[PDB]
């Protein structure tokens, strides 16, 4: 009764508020920010200038490996103290190393490709893209531990990265470090001396994680380099900060007491949608209001899914606390915290959509609706004609400048690149130093077209119908 | 006789372009 409804939407919007101000923490963007530029900034080497965000070659990455990597992770042991045997790590003097980073590959067979007969002679080595049909599974070179031995992925407890090029498995040639870096150097200079990475190697990841016990909250490190069939190196990285030890403090209760609020809130709304749907209206969709209502019901069952699946799986922080000089396996824990930022984010997005419900108080915000009502099925009517004209612009782009520009190498990127245009963000020189014909061709059509035609359209289309709302309106009320 | 075959990753894009062409026709038609 425009009144029941409209104070239990105010207290959801006030639990969901609340519920994200302490999901999104402070003092948070700067841990990061550290580890980031720690990591991805120091230079390989005093007398180098690469870093690992423009590595170039096979040899760049052992140089960054033995390096500028562990400059970073094995800090010094601050001696004040009687230090018994090889001294934990602090990376900032606050940043605890929790057990020891891990290192491994994966390769492809050689025998995997199919070249032509007709130059069969000066060909003989040859490695296709990377695919789980053609990996290698063989013990290679000095097959004396688990560097040169395949170990399958369920041995390894792994799952699939989906990094740039393709989707890698989580089975390959591992190793575990040392504790101090003494011994990490050793074993990678081992490594190195005997060939570890050859011409056959698709991938390589490091993993490590930290704690920084002032503010609890862990954070684990990834970092992928991928060797394409091509030849080149991609990097890519990432630093997921996430939370296992919640109940430490009161604020901690607040935030699952709000929590459990939620839940009783999005069971209050389920039932009374069905309670809604089973006898009133047995149609019911004809609204725009009751499709949102459902898709904010099942993306919020969703998420209380995830989260209640990630917190009731949290035995490996218990296994790990067992036995501290081994590799803590957190990538599953940081996957589904992204896919549960992901969904509280898109959550958050609808219910503030969902807001406009209520706010018609006055006439002058009910012609607006009224004529926004009106006005969008010619919208969408036109919009797919914009859509189809811009999606034949950027096929014909990523035909044309899609192997040289870089800025059109894939249909995504494309449209993206197609939109930015719009803002004034191109440049105009890749294009037409890409091709000095149909080059700026492309350019000043699209521009002409898209600008002068579709948004005077849009123009046209929305102030015809306001117009006529207002003066109907105007002359209802004249007349009444 | 069936096998299950193809285990492999990868894409053929010219049934796809004809199936999805003949379901447009359709669709339009
Ligand atoms: C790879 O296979 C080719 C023939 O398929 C052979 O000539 C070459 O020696 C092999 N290389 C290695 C390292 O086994
Ligand atoms: C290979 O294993 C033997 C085992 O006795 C060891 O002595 C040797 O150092 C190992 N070589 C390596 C790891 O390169
Ligand atoms: C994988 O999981 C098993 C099962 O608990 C565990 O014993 C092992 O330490 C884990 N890691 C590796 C590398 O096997």
């Amino acid at each position: 009764s425009v009144l029941r409804e409209l104070v239990t939407y105010l207290l959801f919007l006030i639990v969901l508020c609340i519920l994200t101000y302490g999901m999104m923490s402070s003092n948070v963007y700067y841990y990061t920010r550290m580890m980031s530029q720690l990591f991805l900034d120091t230079p390989v080497s005093k007398t180098e200038k690469t870093n690992f965000k423009t590595l170039s070659s096979m040899e760049d990455f052992w140089k960054f490996t033995e390096g500028s990597l562990l400059d970073g992770l094995y800090w010094k042991m601050q001696p004040s103290n009687q230090t018994e045997a090889d001294n934990r790590s602090f990376i900032f003097y606050e940043n605890l190393l929790l057990g020891v980073p891990r290192i491994r590959q994966l390769r492809v067979r050689n025998g995997s490709c199919s070249i032509p007969q007709d130059l069969r002679d000066e060909i003989k080595e040859c490695y296709d893209v990377y695919s789980v049909s053609s990996e290698d599974r063989a013990p290679f070179g000095p097959r004396n531990g688990t560097a040169w031995i395949y170990t399958s992925e369920k041995d390894l407890n792994g799952s699939s990265h989906w990094g740039i090029i393709a989707t890698y498995s989580g089975a390959g040639y591992y190793l575990d470090l040392s504790r101090t870096r003494e011994e990490t150097a050793a074993q990678v200079a081992s490594l190195k001396k005997n060939v570890w990475l050859d011409r056959g190697t698709r991938a390589t990841f490091i993993d490590f994680s930290v704690y920084n016990a002032n503010i609890n909250l862990f954070c684990v490190v990834r970092l992928l380099v991928e060797f394409p069939a091509t030849g080149g190196v991609i990097p890519s990285w990432q630093f997921q900060p996430l939370k296992l030890i919640r109940y430490v403090t009161t604020f901690d209760f607040f935030l699952a007491a709000c929590e459990i609020i939620f839940c009783f809130f999005i069971f209050y709304y389920v039932v009374e949608e069905i309670l809604e749907i089973r006898i009133h209206k047995l149609h019911y969709f004809r609204s725009f209001w009751n499709c949102l209502d459902v898709v904010i019901v099942v993306l919020s069952v969703v998420a209380i899914g995830i989260n209640i699946y990630r917190t009731s799986n949290v035995e490996v922080l218990l296994q790990f606390l067992e036995d501290q000089n081994t590799f803590p396996n957190f990538e599953h824990l940081a996957y589904w915290q992204i896919q549960f930022n992901n969904i509280a984010a898109v959550t958050v997005f609808f219910v503030w959509i969902k807001l406009f419900k209520f706010i018609n108080f006055n006439r002058t915000m009910s012609q607006l609706s009224t004529t926004m009502s009106r006005c969008a099925k010619d919208l969408f009517g036109f919009a797919i004609m914009f859509f189809i004209i811009f999606l034949a612009y950027a096929q014909l782009a990523y035909l044309v400048f899609g192997t040289q520009v870089d800025d059109f190498s894939t249909f995504q990127e494309c449209i993206f690149t197609q939109f930015r245009i719009i803002l004034g963000d191109i440049n105009f020189a890749e294009i037409e130093e890409a091709n000095r014909v149909l080059g700026p061709i492309y350019f000043t059509t699209f521009v002409f077209f898209m600008f002068f035609i579709l948004l005077n359209m849009f123009l046209a289309i929305i102030n015809d119908t306001y117009s006529e709302v207002k003066s109907d309106l105007a002359q209802q009320k004249a007349e009444m | 006789r069936f096998v299950f075959p193809e285990p492999t990753a990868d894409v053929n894009y010219i049934v796809m372009l004809t199936c999805a062409v003949c379901l447009v026709t359709y669709m339009v038609m």
